[PDB]
């Protein structure tokens, strides 16, 4: 019974960590975009449209 | 002792709207400022509840199937409704549960009773007439407790038979409406859980006569049936259920 | 840190190596008041006991039963159980108890047993082969015996067929010893079945009257109303203890609570369905259950080529619950806090950084 | 705290180490993200005490000296509009230091143009 | 028997959803690139080489 | 359509809700992607005849 609970909770924890890694990749992409906008719009004048 | 009541007036039973009544606390758990979704035997919102009268000449004491649970609503003045009749065959062959509130206390007994076909109490204008049974042979459980009890009082009851446990939920509400069920919200607190362990499939209300033949005092009560469904219950800061959502009523509440 | 990194050399940085736990110190079991005791005083110590052909059956139900008082009593000369254990009677729960009380002879005390064959077993009181419960018997020569002879206790001597288990027979039909017709009229070979005992104070051990109470247990689908006593301990607050409140167990710090429960409610839950509030069953007071201060143990070090000095960070742990410095990240032990500001070398968190120059934070 | 559960959990190996290492990588990645976004200047610039910018008003974006958090009114409104083994690690840069970084960036882009992003 | 079938089908569905999340992240990156090309090549003239 | 399977599946908790939420997020993300790429103008311009 404890083995069933262990494999269920381990599957839940692996699912949480996997979706956290996917969201971390998305947030890293958004933060790389934000650093690019910080460099190009604040620290200079950008010719790039929109 | 049994007496046939032969001065009744024939009338079909009535029906009315449940509105948002019949909600009870599903558990003994305090919850603070949270919305809790629970799956239990609940009474459907705005449902068709059976309406019985006692007026003069109406005297509604039939036997109805219990199903999975009973919601009992009581618009009561001068204490006509005194108890309920619980069992399967309502004779000495099986074992039946008796709930009575006489002039002193409430008595709960699980025995083999011989029920009359028309059981009632009676008040002489002083209660001095008890004709609800003729025998009591084999008792297994006795429990004496504190008494639970224009229409002035509203009495809601929920009876459930789950795993041999008899749950009685109740709520007292002061109302001043004349005829029908008032529209509002009142969650029923758990009063007492009974270790009965018996089969119950049929039930019957117990009334009281008024003698001065017989006269039926003005009373009205409502029977609803509990169905397995989901409620989204709202718990306030003080931990009382102030509002509920029936998840299978309409797509908005879904 | 070398054990965690599986290397003998540690690069400069912060390394989460272990997990600080506030270990539970005590066990607190609070169980409600032991009231509504089972009426064993009117069964074992009644005024007059019954005969064995008409043994009195008392139903013990809807009460809590203290078998320790019955078991620790030294007056009982026989305490033999056949389906349960005597030391586990206070732990197990049963639906109901049947108490069969009678008086027999001292030589017939062994005859109340499964598989035992005797006159009392065949004609007066029979136990099944799968009997559960305990048989209790004690001498009653000072009470039942009379100097003129106590003839009030009768017993059945003859019957055509043996008893079924837990079967009574109070009939007074005249037995037929021979094959002669008897219409209830006694004759040369027709005798009355119920005979009186010869209980006298001059009799030795074996003929003295013994009062026997037999407890039988039922384990049907009815709820187990009969349970053993609950030994609740004292309540200890403000410490990381193991709490057991009415079957709800856990580990936490039990502090006073400002949450006012409604009187029908016993436990309290937050949004995430974890029990954070509870009511003590002994005294109706509300207690908050704060989880013990678990934390991550991080080791702050420079390179082992540089130095062997380390600092320890207990994450989210106050410094009074573990060169000691309190940060918003946690308690940092082994680093000297300075008022100067430098560039971040080893990140601690919440604006705190560590560097080596000794280890400063 | 069940020791039998942990004895059975040791049969599955180093799953817990992988989950902890992945979460640690995410946790240091968040601080790296904040470091790459806001810490683009190594000089903390300040505006002059006299706000004579030829009619241009920056009071809604410059830090308010009356507030203890040293935030701009816009940043204060932005911070007002956002509302079992589990631990939350605090971020390495506090909100005060991120506000200080944005104040330095605002002072640089107001007083010095784009010259501070390419040199002195 | 249904417990074995449920854990097999749940593992298959979790694998499918994880692969779909990774491919959706890739397609989101491609679509952000395509929106950048729509802004900077169609709505303006870009000095960015290639 | 097996109700015993769903009764056993409810013992595993909210895995199915998580998977449906992830697929719903992907499904609305595709429409967001098309909206971001192609709907960069609020005026429908027309060429001269
Ligand atoms: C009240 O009326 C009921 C119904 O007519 C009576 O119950 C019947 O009594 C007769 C008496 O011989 C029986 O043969 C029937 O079988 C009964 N019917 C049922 C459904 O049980 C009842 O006896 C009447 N009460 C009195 C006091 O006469
Ligand atoms: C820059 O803008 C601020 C804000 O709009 C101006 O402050 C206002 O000043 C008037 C009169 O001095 C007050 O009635 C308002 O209550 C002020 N608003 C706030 C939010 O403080 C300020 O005058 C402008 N000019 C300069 C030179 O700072
Ligand atoms: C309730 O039931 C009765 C008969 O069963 C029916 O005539 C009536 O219309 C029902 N009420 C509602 C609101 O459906
Ligand atoms: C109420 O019922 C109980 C049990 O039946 C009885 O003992 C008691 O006397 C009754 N009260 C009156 C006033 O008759
Ligand atoms: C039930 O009652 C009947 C009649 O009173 C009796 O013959 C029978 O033995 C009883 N059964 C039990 C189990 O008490
Ligand atoms: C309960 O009673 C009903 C009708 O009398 C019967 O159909 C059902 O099988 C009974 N259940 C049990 C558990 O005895
Ligand atoms: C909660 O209780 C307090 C006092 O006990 C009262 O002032 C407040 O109005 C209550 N709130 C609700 C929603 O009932
Ligand atoms: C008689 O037996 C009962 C058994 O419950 C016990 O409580 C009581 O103390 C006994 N009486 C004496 C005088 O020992
Ligand atoms: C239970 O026992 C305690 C012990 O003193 C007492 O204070 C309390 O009043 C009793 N009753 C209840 C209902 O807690």
């Amino acid at each position: 019974q404890i083995d069933r609970l262990i494999t269920g909770r381990l599957q839940s924890l692996q699912t949480y960590v996997t979706q956290q890694l996917i969201r971390a990749a998305e947030i890293r992409a958004s933060a790389n975009l934000a650093a690019t906008k910080m460099s190009e719009c604040v620290l200079g004048q950008s010719k790039r449209v929109d | 002792q049994c007496v046939n009541l032969t001065t009744r007036t024939q009338l079909p039973p009535a029906y009315t709207n449940s509105f948002t009544r019949g909600v009870y606390y599903p558990d003994k758990v305090f919850r603070s400022s949270v919305l809790h979704s629970t799956q239990d035997l609940f009474l459907p919102f705005f449902s068709n509840v059976t309406w019985f009268h006692a007026i003069h000449k109406r005297f509604d004491n039939p036997v109805l199937p219990f199903n999975d649970g009973v919601y009992f609503a009581s618009t009561e003045k001068s204490n006509i409704i005194r108890g309920w009749i619980f069992g399967t065959t309502l004779d000495s062959k099986t074992q039946s549960l008796l709930i009575v509130n006489n002039a002193t206390n409430v008595v709960i007994k699980v025995c083999e009773f011989q029920f009359c076909n028309d059981p009632f109490l009676g008040v002489y204008y002083m209660e001095s007439e008890f004709r609800v049974y003729s025998s009591a042979n084999n008792c297994t459980f006795e429990y004496v407790s504190q008494p639970f009890l224009n229409f002035k009082n509203l009495r809601e009851f929920v009876f459930k038979n789950i795993d041999g446990y008899f749950k009685i939920y109740s709520k007292h509400t002061p109302i001043n409406l004349v005829r029908d069920l008032p529209q509002g919200f009142s969650a029923l607190e758990p009063l007492v859980d009974l270790p009965i362990g018996i089969n119950i499939t049929r039930f019957q209300t117990l009334l009281a006569l008024h003698r001065s033949g017989w006269t039926a005092g003005a009373a009205a009560y409502y029977v609803g049936y509990l169905q397995p469904r989901t409620f989204l219950l709202k718990y306030n800061e003080n931990g009382t259920i102030t509002d509920a959502v029936d998840c299978a009523l309409d797509p908005l509440s879904e | 840190t070398k054990c965690t990194l599986k290397s003998f050399t540690v690069e400069k940085g912060i390394y989460q190596t272990s997990n600080f736990r506030v270990q539970p110190t005590e066990s607190i079991v609070r169980f409600p008041n032991i009231t509504n005791l089972c009426p064993f005083g009117e069964v074992f110590n009644a005024t007059r006991f019954a005969s064995v052909y008409a043994w009195n059956r008392k139903r013990i139900s809807n009460c809590v039963a203290d078998y320790s008082v019955l078991y620790n009593s030294a007056s009982f000369s026989t305490f033999k159980c056949y389906g349960v254990s005597p030391t586990k009677l206070n732990d197990l729960c049963f639906t109901n108890v049947y108490a069969d009380s009678f008086v027999i002879r001292g030589d017939e005390v062994r005859q109340i047993a499964p598989g035992q064959t005797g006159k009392i077993a065949d004609y007066n009181y029979k136990l099944p082969d799968d009997f559960t419960g305990c048989v209790i018997a004690w001498n009653s020569n000072n009470l039942d015996s009379k100097v003129g002879g106590n003839y009030n206790y009768r017993y059945r001597l003859f019957r055509k067929s043996n008893l079924k288990p837990f079967e009574r027979d109070i009939s007074t039909e005249i037995y037929q010893a021979g094959s002669t017709p008897c219409n209830g009229v006694e004759g040369f070979n027709c005798y009355f079945p119920l005979q009186s005992y010869g209980f006298q104070p001059t009799n030795g051990v074996g003929y003295q009257p013994y009062r026997v109470v037999v407890l039988s247990f039922e384990l049907l689908h009815a709820p187990a109303t009969v349970c053993g006593p609950k030994k609740s301990t004292n309540l200890v607050k403000n410490k990381c203890v193991n709490f057991n409140f009415n079957g709800l167990t856990g580990t936490g710090v039990l502090t006073e609570s400002n949450k006012k429960f409604l009187p029908f409610q016993q436990f309290g839950r937050d949004i995430a369905d974890t029990t954070d509030a509870v009511r003590d069953p002994q005294t109706l007071e509300i207690l908050d259950i704060t989880p013990c201060s678990f934390g991550g143990v991080s080791v702050i070090t420079p390179g082992t080529n540089t130095s062997n000095q380390v600092a320890v960070l207990y994450q989210g742990v106050n410094c009074t619950e573990v060169n000691v410095f309190q940060t918003r990240a946690g308690c940092l032990i082994g680093a000297e806090h300075v008022n100067n500001s430098y560039e971040c070398d080893i990140p601690i968190g919440a604006g705190i950084c560590a560097s080596y120059q000794s280890i400063i934070a | 705290d069940s020791t039998e559960c942990s004895n059975l959990l040791l049969q599955y190996g180093s799953f817990c180490t992988q989950l902890n290492r992945a979460l640690t990588g995410i946790a240091v990645e968040q601080d790296k993200n904040t470091q790459e976004v806001f810490a683009q200047v190594k000089q903390i610039y300040k505006t002059p005490p006299i706000k004579d910018f030829g009619g241009f008003n920056f009071s809604q974006i410059l830090p308010d000296p009356s507030k203890p958090s040293k935030r701009s009114p816009i940043e204060d409104l932005l911070f007002n509009k956002v509302t079992n083994g589990l631990t939350v690690l605090p971020p390495l840069l506090t909100d005060e230091m991120i506000a200080q970084y944005t104040s330095a960036l605002l002072a640089g882009t107001i007083t010095s143009g784009w010259t501070f992003g390419a040199g002195p």
